[PDB]
């Protein structure tokens, strides 16, 4: 789940 | 207080993702280009769904494990719930985006999708018949996320309870009898089985389109789909 975890932790 | 029914509804209202503006191809739809339009849209909406979920009070406080599995479990259904709301006042049509409006019969160009379109339209029509309100829609969509799939399970149950309490409160604003508020509540929740059913068929159909190489899928949609 790398992209999901990034988007859960990175704001944008 | 951040989770009073009124405050919670307002937070969900402000949390709504923006309109994903996408257009039709200049050319008429083929199997390939319809699927490319729909998957491109879905991926973009997947990006915005994660941001939406992070704005639901207490969602980021959940375990990272729970945040992942809830979004993984519910995303297609939430996507479909969004579509039906956008399409509620437009019989015979699916308003995928403001500039991407498909008639029922246009699903004939993609193999297997027409049956799913009919499920989506049929379920949308029941929601129109019930006169689904925007604030009822907001609570229900949040309930799909939170009811999908130690201290985190308690926080999840509590958060699910608060959104449910908010829906009961929205329904109670109509000033109908306590009998009729219960009937309306049941009627709305019973329709979610049909949305879930449509999402399971949509998932299956998308998996088949990917394996048969009818369309390439990328980014977040690909990842969610590889995960199952
Ligand atoms: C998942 C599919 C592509 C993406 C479609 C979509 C795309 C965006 C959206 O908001 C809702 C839906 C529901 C129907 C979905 C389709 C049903 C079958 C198809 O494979």
């Amino acid at each position: 789940h790398p992209l999901l975890m990034r988007l859960l932790h990175h704001p944008s | 207080d951040a989770l009073s029914p009124e405050q919670l509804v307002l937070t969900l209202l402000e949390a709504e993702p923006p309109h994903v503006l996408i257009s039709r191809p200049s050319a008429p739809f083929t199997e390939a280009s319809m699927m490319m339009s729909l998957t491109k849209l879905a991926d973009k909406e997947l990006v915005h769904m994660i941001s939406w979920a992070k704005k639901i009070p207490g969602f980021v406080e959940l375990s990272l494990f729970d945040q992942v599995r809830l979004l993984e479990s519910c995303w297609m259904e939430v996507l479909m719930m969004g579509l039906m709301w956008r399409s509620i006042d437009h019989p015979g049509k699916l308003i995928f985006a403001p500039d991407l409006v498909l008639d029922r019969d246009e699903g004939k160009c993609v193999e297997g999708i027409l049956e799913i379109f009919d499920m989506l339209l049929a379920t949308t029509s029941r929601f129109r018949e019930l006169k689904l309100q925007h604030k009822e829609y907001l609570c229900v969509k949040a309930m799909i996320l939170l009811n999908s799939s130690a201290d985190s399970s308690r926080k999840l149950a509590h958060l699910l309870n608060a959104v449910t309490d908010a829906l009961v409160w929205v329904i109670a604003k109509s000033g109908i009898s306590s009998q009729q508020q219960s009937m309306r509540l049941a009627n709305l929740l019973m329709l979610l089985s049909h949305v879930r059913h449509a999402s399971n068929k949509g998932m299956e159909h998308l998996l088949n389109m990917k394996c048969k190489n009818v369309v390439p899928v990328y980014d977040l949609l690909l990842e969610m789909l590889n995960a199952h």
